[PDB]
């Protein structure tokens, strides 16, 4: 026995997972995303109100690369969260939430006087999401490339804690191939139908424009949320069609590979070739892209290389002997691969070097959240939990006394 | 071979199931429950 | 002897034998507290002297001592049968806390001196009563409303959508368009009358606005019902508005997405491999699931919605309501199941952590 | 007739033999063992020597 009352919420860029600890899986996944009207928080939570077009709503996001840009948004995320979908009063559960390394230790105080001030939960603690990303596979030796919407980065972890100092930081991410995916739509002309409006199938052939109507009742929406549905849909176009290739992108293979088929919500449909194998390319060599490709922009190789020179010798040979590739952009077909190839090649194969496998949806994105439940129910860690009578002065002094 | 430390799986025999299962070695999970692990090994075949 | 298929519903409790065909057992699932303590079948009789209160909120247990009630009922009343001599397979809403399905296992074994027990999750019976490897489940129940999708039997509790709106808050939504009809139904046995309208009269409409517009155009819709105080009422455009609600919470006032909507979020949230056999494999369970032509717009409405090239195909057994049941009966029939029990000494041993371990 | 019905017979035998072949194999894909026992369980039940 040692479980306690914990719940592991992990908010990273794009979904926050809330569950219980000791639970193989998150119990819930509902976007960052929260719905706005006029008054102060009037509001939309999760898949489900968020989506119901309405008379001009505008949807934003009080989170931002993993830092909380609106403590209030926050709160009320967090409290439809326990109102709804774990369905408990905060008052008796303990919690310990992910920050991203890089995010600021005043945002930790001032996140734990929200947590311990207003919602007055018995307990606290605090562990990187790339900690608790390691923390799900059981490495102590690990490097960590996470890689959301908004941001890609390569954090390495020993002893469980992170070389604060040994952070890379790369834009290249899940936004960066939604944006080459934008451009590819307007270039070669899509007209992105929203699927709220659609009320008729009149389907086309291969690449003919697909006839439809637009519902009546529909009302005027606010650009922003029109501007995030159908960046969901283009986030489901990343899923679907783009293939990352093994190699070095090449146009005659790219070409002679056979094309795949993506239809859109409105009935257009479309079948794409090499551009697909091109597009992941641009984060493997951010050169060949428009306007994104300046030589400050880093690639994934370039960026576990830095990740792991900034560090020395002394635990160097354990990152070499696991790469943990988690967050959204590895879910790229054949990223994982093309990323394992791209290190034996940048990094001197000299020496032990080892991947460490991870593949399905449920391992990448809440591999945040399984080292949480992971160290949730964990014996020795119920001593570590900031107590509220500790809190007190915790809070303060001791959330970075006791939370490294 | 490398001399990994921790992944000692080996030869076992159950005694209901009485049957050669293969490389399995024993954990204790969450309370208190001792199970064996496997592995899909090569030699699958030849346990016949 | 025999295993205990228990199904505890969010307002109808049904039980049986396992490898029975159909629940034998079927009572609301109604405790009251005297202005002695007791349930449905004979509480709905002695409402005169009670104050009725349910367990089971939107599937979720809401208190365990009125759910202890529940259960002695159910064993000891309605099926006669030693708790102490059958296993006990459980039923719970998808997304239930830990907390509830240890307490769960503590109120068996403890009070009810269960040898074994199991819970398992409403809508993965539901697919075993389909009889499908992999399959998306659309369960609306008692109480609450749930989109489940199911890969190789196992529940992707991620993609899992709650949407808080089903029979009962859609026969509250019929009894105010039945005040607006001109009508007055407003006490518990009038409710009650209502509910048998609604079981009796509605459909799912294959189109709404057509449908106003036959309304309008036709009195055909009218039919006539027969009150338990002698007078007769005729229903017409109610049959299909309150339905409707499913698809258009906003009928309802709610503010959430609609039945077909929201299976589109759920097979959405899933992985884009699988979205095409969840397609293909789309079951509707649930009480408030049941009612006619509801398969053929949810058909419509998902063909439109959902990518032209991928086959849906909307699986409806005439008896779906209970397939809850029939899936426990099924897994509770199963020699590889046997396997999967919580004994006495697991319990004993583990506790009610032991839920987790084996019986998800 | 009795020689065409022969030859036809030991047609649908023989694919009738070949489709409970591929379903016995099928079967055989799951994991045939999931538990043990309990008295073979906590007893140490055998030795690698
Ligand atoms: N099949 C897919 N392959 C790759 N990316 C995908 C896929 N489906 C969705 N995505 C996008 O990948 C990202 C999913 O990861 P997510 O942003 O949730 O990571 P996270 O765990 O919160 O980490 P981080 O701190 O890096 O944001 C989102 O941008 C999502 O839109």
């Amino acid at each position: 026995g040692d479980e306690v009352g914990a719940l592991v919420f992990d908010i990273g860029s794009y979904t926050v997972r809330a569950g219980y600890a000791g639970e193989d899986c998150p119990k819930v996944d509902f976007p960052t995303a929260i719905g706005m009207v006029v008054e102060g928080p009037t509001y939309y939570i999760d898949t489900n109100a968020l989506r119901v077009p309405r008379e001009n709503m505008e949807a934003i996001s009080p989170l931002k690369n993993g830092m909380v840009e609106d403590w209030d948004s926050f709160q009320a995320i967090l409290d439809h969260t326990y109102k709804m979908h774990v369905k408990s009063e905060a008052s008796l559960h303990p919690v310990l939430m992910s920050e991203a390394p890089w995010n600021t230790r005043a945002k930790r105080e001032k996140l734990t006087e929200l947590m311990f001030e207003h919602y007055n939960i018995p307990a606290f603690f605090l562990c990187k999401t790339a900690v608790l990303t390691a923390f799900a596979n059981g490495r102590s030796t690990g490097l960590i490339l996470d890689s959301g919407a908004t941001h890609t980065t390569a954090i390495p972890v020993h002893d469980g804690y992170v070389l604060q100092q040994g952070i890379v930081k790369s834009p290249l991410a899940g936004d960066f191939i939604t944006m080459q995916c934008r451009e590819l739509f307007q270039e070669m002309n899509i007209e992105l139908v929203p699927p709220y409006m659609i009320a008729s199938k009149e389907a086309v052939r291969e690449g003919s424009p697909a006839n439809w109507k637009r519902k009546e009742k529909l009302p005027q929406v606010t650009r922003s949320w029109h501007n995030y549905m159908c960046n969901c849909v283009i986030q489901d176009f990343q899923a679907s069609v783009l293939q990352v290739s093994d190699s070095t992108y090449d146009e005659q293979v790219a070409a002679q590979m056979p094309t795949v088929h993506y239809e859109f919500p409105n009935g257009y449909n479309c079948d794409f070739g090499a551009e697909r194998l091109k597009i992941p390319e641009g984060l493997f060599d951010p050169s060949n892209v428009k306007g994104l490709s300046g030589n400050t922009m880093l690639g994934v190789s370039h960026v576990v290389t830095t990740s792991v020179g900034m560090c020395d010798i002394d635990i160097r040979p354990g990152l070499y002997g696991s790469v943990i590739v988690a967050g959204g952009n590895t879910l790229i077909q054949s990223f994982t691969d093309r990323l394992n190839r791209e290190l034996s090649q940048k990094t001197p194969p000299s020496m032990r070097l080892k991947l460490i496998a991870n593949n399905t949806t449920v391992e990448r994105r809440f591999s945040s959240w399984i080292g949480g439940s992971i160290l949730a129910s964990l014996g020795t860690f119920q001593q570590m939990w900031i107590s509220k009578q500790e809190y007190e002065e915790g809070g303060k002094q001791c959330v970075e006394r006791k939370c490294p | 071979g490398l001399g990994d430390v921790r992944y000692r799986y080996c030869l076992t025999t159950l005694t209901v199931p009485q049957r050669c299962i293969g490389f399995a070695r024993r954990r204790v999970g969450r309370g208190g429950r001792v199970l064996l692990d496997r592995a899909h090994s090569d030699y699958d075949s030849v346990f016949h | 002897i025999a295993a205990l298929v228990v199904d505890n519903g969010s307002g109808m409790c049904k039980a049986g034998f396992a490898g029975d065909d159909a629940p034998r057992a079927v009572f609301p699932s109604i405790v009251g507290r005297p202005r002695d303590s007791y349930v449905g079948d004979e509480a709905q009789s002695k409402r005169g002297i009670l104050t009725l209160k349910y367990p089971i909120e939107h599937g979720i247990v809401t208190n365990w001592d009125d759910m202890e009630k529940i259960w002695h009922h159910t064993f000891y009343n309605e099926l006669r049968v030693a708790p102490e001599e059958h296993p006990v397979l459980l039923t719970e809403a998808p997304l239930n806390p830990k907390a509830n399905r240890e307490k769960m296992t503590q109120i068996m074994f403890e009070t009810f001196n269960t040898p074994a027990m199991y819970v398992a999750i409403q809508a993965v019976l539901s697919l075993y009563a389909s009889g499908r490897t992999t399959g998306i489940v659309m369960d609306s129940g008692d109480g609450v409303t749930h989109t489940v999708p199911i890969y190789e039997g196992y529940a992707l509790p991620h993609a899992i959508l709650r949407l808080d709106l089903a029979g009962r808050d859609l026969t509250d939504y019929l009894m105010k368009i039945l005040t607006e009809r001109g009508y007055s139904f407003t006490t518990t046995a009038e409710r009650e009358i209502v509910r048998d309208i609604k079981e009796k009269l509605c459909y799912v409409a294959l189109d709404f606005e057509q449908e106003m517009a036959t309304a309008a155009s036709s009195s055909s819709l009218e039919k006539s019902y027969e009150l338990p105080d002698g007078q007769v009422i005729t229903i017409g455009n109610e049959r299909f508005r309150c339905p409707e609600a499913l698809f258009q919470p906003s009928f309802l006032g709610m503010e959430s997405c609609g039945i077909h909507e929201t299976t589109f979020n759920s097979i959405m949230k899933c992985d884009v491999d699988i979205r095409k056999d969840l397609y293909a494999n789309t079951v509707l369970s649930g009480g408030t699931t049941m009612y006619p032509g509801i398969a053929d717009r949810m058909q419509k409405e998902i063909t439109a919605l959902a990518p032209s090239t991928m086959k849906i195909k909307i699986i409806a057994p005439p008896e779906r309501k209970y397939s809850v049941w029939i899936g426990g009966s099924i897994l509770a029939s199963l020699s590889t199941f046997q396997q999967m029990w919580i004994s006495k000494q697991e319990y004993d041993e583990s506790g009610p952590s032991i839920v987790h371990r084996k019986c998800f | 007739a009795v020689m065409t019905a022969v030859r036809a017979w030991e047609f649908w035998n023989l694919k009738t033999l070949q489709e409970r072949e591929a379903r016995l194999r099928l079967e055989q894909e799951e994991a045939e063992l999931l538990t043990y026992t309990r008295e073979d369980a906590y007893s140490m039940e055998y030795v690698y020597e």
